[PDB]
RNA sequence: CGCGGGAUGGAGCAGGAGCUCGUCGGGCUCAUAACCCGAAGGCGGUGGUUCAAAUCCGCCUCCCGCAACCA
RNA sequence: AGUUCGGAUUGUAGUCUGCAACUCGACUACAUGAAGCUGGAAUCGCUAGUAAUCGUAGAUCAGCAUGCUACGGUGAAUACGU
RNA sequence: CUGGGGCGGUCGCCUCCUAAAAGGUAACGGAGGCGCUCAAAGGUUCCCUCAGAAUGGUUCAUUCAUAGAGUGUAAAGGCAUAAGGGAGCUUGACUGCGAGACCUACAAGUCGAGCAGGGUCGAAAGACGGACUUAGUGAUCCGGUGGUUCCGCAUG
RNA sequence: UUAUUGGAGGUAGAGCACUGUUUGGACGAUUCAGACAAACUCCGAAUGCCAAUAAUU
RNA sequence: CUGGUGACUAUAGCAAGGAGGUCACACCUGUUCCCAUGCCGAACACAGAAGUUAAGCUCCUUAGCGUCGAUGGUAGUCGAACUUAUGUUCCGCUAGAGUAGAACGUUGCCAGG
């Protein structure tokens, strides 16, 4: 992926330049993406958009499925963000207090036509969570990568 | 994985996803918002306005 | 006048211990009745359906400990 | 009246009278206090009537601590029926309380006018009482 | 709701085996294999 | 962030619970298996007496060299059934250490298996 | 004193919330009533069982039925 | 098709009268684009150049008419009977 | 039965407290439940770990969290060997028994290693004779139904 | 029966680590201090009980 | 000294600071083959070796939380005498709490150095 290479470049040694790295084995690098709609239109239209089959998650009448998810990592979850990044993300900037206070970032999308490939829209949200241990830390790190904070 | 999605080409850029033009690469894949210069000047300003509307400098 | 809504009680179980600790036992001898496991079988000593200890061999019935809070039960042949 | 919001068990065995004071024997909020020499039940009208002997004697003005409180409920049968047929209702509330037990303490005030607010509190007491204040050395 | 159920295998009149089962949640003739003693083998004994 | 798994530790975990009921003596010791990034150790341990009989390893200077992790496995497996058929060991129990019974512990395992120990 | 039953729009009745009258607005009438057309508006409480309570557990505040004796 | 129906409401920029359009004028341009898809109980007008519908003019009047008064164009249906 | 009798309540089984740290232990003493359910909620192999809170997001993610959840059901005793959660295969919710024990006036009730016959799961050791345990039940006589190398009144 | 030794169990007491009850502070529910319990227990005796091999009986 | 695998009531844990990595243990690289995801090569599994001690892990130091824990005294109590007092006395046993203090594991087997 594009990211993965920008990534593999000299991001980690910007992260390393700015936070005094000892090893670039201590560069935060995003962990995975879980996207999660909170049903086989919604399953659909998130499983098109994602690329893989979505997992119902039922409640814990209780045990009714209410919602469905998917999380990427690797290749796929670099390809998703480089695309959320470029072709998703100006049809919809973003929030840059809502962090975990760890190191992990969550955003919700309200219409799923931001996205390139619906009757009643619906919203989903994303999470990206990375190995950063501060929310500085990970703040830097996603503005290196170049999320429109 | 289990047992579609290729890279299209969406500026170009490659890219993968499910809604499907040769490349340096040598290759051919599937292929609005440049979103906003300055677009528009700010509000003028009331006393702008004002002495801009009567010509009173 | 009144009345009372309580008065009921099962049958007592006549659970506990039924062998000493170092006392000689045929295979077989019941050595605890219990509701679960409030104290495990050790060494030649058989856990029942309904959680009784009994002996698997003819030995030495022998209550020892098991971890911090727990206890067990074995028996040990007598040579 | 002090009495629980609510109890597990409304019908108690009545508690045992005998022995000397298990804890709370010592000033540990206020600067003097009261302490039992004698055993009884203590029921909640009858520390209403000691806190309002206190605090009437003294204005309002220093501060009480109740050191107890009435937990343990106790039944009473219906006037004029036989023995039996079933435990009685409840009748009201009580604390126990055993030789050296400081009921109240009081802060806030000299020692003489608190010496004369657990006396007029002690008369209401069904317990010999004594004067004490906080141990030192 | 619950019922007896008496199950036979064919090659056989033993009729030895007796169990319960939810008429409402299986209304079908259940069949099991068992082992029956006259033939010193398992077999597929059926609701009558 | 996100914190890790040790693999080693749930490991120890589930074999511990393996071990809850797999146990060897003098007459069938157990073959408890541990397996590295890199090499795979068996050992014949009398847990009766908690006294170790044979071993063998991929790191061993005779059953190392450079060769697919299975095939190492393999051989590590061959080289403990020959000294437990050396020494007096014919039926043992298989303590897979508390990974899946697959791969290289499965290799191992059918290497004694062939080369002589029952089980 | 013992046993049991009831608390439903504002009123009388049905009962894990509907009929009639009452209110509001409009209409008819010289006007009122009657009549006609629309709108709103409710599980006695106190704690618990329960995914969920008018509904079920116990009690509380009143009313109601039988009985409250052999001396 | 709540739409190329509807133009209420609101924003902006103007024109004219008037000493002066904030309360509180009329009109214009651009934008915005509400309720409304023939209306319950009930109730009104009209017998012919009438009803319906379409425009026009005047008085008052600096400016302000969906009102009033007046004018023509198109132009029906029905009345068995008390 | 009954702190006289009547009226009221109760009558069998399970769990807890009273019960005095083995067991047992009464009252018209204090609290509740049962007269079922499940074709998996049984067996086995493998994998897995909860409640709650905070922090962010129009259920999803992180960290603390030995259980403060769950365990079909009342309570108690147990259980993170998981006995709790999921998945594949399956029917041991087998047949003949059974050394030896618990309980016990009797009739009953309870546990049980092992042996044989045939199986299921597992690579294998092995586990499995229902369910985390303890309620969910009713003698004999008589009658119905199926089987039967048994009897069957001179013989068939 | 006693002596010694081993064991099972949760009472007395105590305690607040669980459940429930309760009194004062402080802080932005947490913490601090202090109390209550047959059906509370982080704890826990004396006894009594079950057994093993010497003295007496 | 490291590693595997056992035994022992956490004196063994947890937390906070340092040192280490050649072989080893790891983080790691990949998904082609066995295998695997109610979705995901995250985990499971297989191939490996660019890289790094950053983490897990090992050694050193802290009594901070947890854990262990006396002696002395007290409560309670078997027995005995007095006694009817919400009791007294004698004798034996002897808590819980709290204090001194202990403790940052010990140790069997096998393999490597
Ligand atoms: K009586
Ligand atoms: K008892
Ligand atoms: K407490
Ligand atoms: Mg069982
Ligand atoms: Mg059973
Ligand atoms: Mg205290
Ligand atoms: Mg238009
Ligand atoms: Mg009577
Ligand atoms: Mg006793
Ligand atoms: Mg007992
Ligand atoms: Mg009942
Ligand atoms: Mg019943
Ligand atoms: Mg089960
Ligand atoms: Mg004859
Ligand atoms: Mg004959
Ligand atoms: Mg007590
Ligand atoms: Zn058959």
């Amino acid at each position: 992926n594009r990211l993965k290479e920008k990534f593999n470049t000299e991001v980690t040694e910007n992260l390393m330049k700015k936070f005094n790295y000892s090893s670039v084995m201590e560069v935060p690098k995003i962990d995975k993406i879980v996207v999660n709609m909170g049903l086989d239109n919604a399953v659909e239209e998130l499983e098109l958009i994602t690329g893989q089959k979505p997992l119902v998650t039922k409640a814990k009448r209780e045990g009714m499925p209410i919602g469905a998810k998917v999380t990427l990592r690797g290749e796929r979850m670099y390809e998703f963000l480089d695309k959320l990044i470029s072709v998703s993300l100006p049809r919809v900037g973003v929030s840059k207090k809502a962090f975990d206070g760890r190191g992990n970032y969550t955003l919700g999308v309200k219409e799923q036509l931001i996205f390139p490939e619906v009757s009643k829209v619906r919203g989903m949200d994303i999470v990206i969570v990375t190995t950063a241990n501060t929310d500085e830390e990970a703040r830097e790190l996603l503005a290196n990568f170049g999320m429109p904070f | 994985m289990k047992q579609e999605y290729h890279q299209v080409i969406f500026f170009k850029f490659l890219s993968g996803s499910t809604k499907t033009m040769e490349w340096e690469d040598g290759k051919e894949y599937p292929v609005d918002i440049s979103h906003p210069r300055q677009k528009f000047a700010a509000a003028d300003g009331r006393v702008e306005r004002f002495n801009k509307k009567f010509g009173l400098k | 006048v009144s009345s009372t809504k309580n008065g009921r009680d099962s049958e007592s179980k006549r659970l506990g211990a039924k062998r000493a600790d170092g006392q000689f036992v045929t295979g077989g001898s019941i050595l605890y009745r219990q509701r679960g496991t409030k104290i495990y079988p050790g060494e030649n000593v058989g856990r029942g359906g309904d959680d009784t200890l009994f002996a698997k061999i003819d030995g030495v019935v022998k209550f020892e400990r098991k971890g911090r809070d727990k206890k067990q039960v074995s028996v040990y042949a007598v040579a | 009246m002090l009495l629980p919001k609510r109890v597990k068990y409304r019908r108690q065995h009545r508690p045992k009278t005998t022995g000397r004071s298990k804890g709370g024997n010592y000033v540990t909020f206020g600067e003097f206090g009261l302490q039992a020499t004698t055993t009884s039940w203590i029921t909640s009208r009858q520390i209403e009537s000691a806190r309002i002997a206190m605090t009437r004697y003294m204005k309002r003005g220093g501060k009480v601590w109740i050191k107890i409180f009435p937990h343990t409920p106790y039944t009473k049968k219906p006037l004029e029926v036989r023995m039996g047929a079933g435990k009685g209702a409840v009748e009201g509330w009580i604390a126990v309380v055993k030789p050296g037990r400081i009921l109240f303490e009081v802060a806030g005030v000299s020692e003489e006018v608190a010496r004369e607010a657990l006396r007029l509190a002690s008369h209401k007491l069904p317990v010999k009482t004594k004067f004490v204040k906080r141990e030192e050395l | 709701v619950r019922v007896n159920v008496t199950l036979a295998c064919t090659e056989c009149g033993d009729r030895n085996y007796i169990t319960t089962k939810n008429k409402r949640n299986n209304p079908e003739r259940i069949e099991m294999k068992k082992y029956c003693p006259r033939l010193n083998k398992y077999t597929l004994h059926r609701e009558t | 962030m996100i914190s890790k798994i040790d693999k080693n530790k749930v490991r120890l975990k589930r074999h511990a619970r393996v071990r809850t009921n797999l146990s060897g003596t003098a007459e069938k010791p157990r073959l408890n298996v541990y397996r590295s990034n890199k090499h795979i150790y068996a050992q014949i341990i009398d847990d009766n007496k908690g006294v170790t009989l044979a071993q063998a390893s991929s790191k061993d200077s005779d059953i190392a060299t450079t060769a697919t992790k299975v095939e190492l496995a393999t051989k590590v497996g061959e080289a403990i059934a020959k000294k437990a058929a050396d020494k007096g060991i014919k039926e043992i129990v298989f303590d897979r250490g508390g990974y899946l019974y697959h791969g290289r512990v499965k290799a191992l395992a059918e290497a004694a298996r062939e080369s002589g120990l029952e089980f």
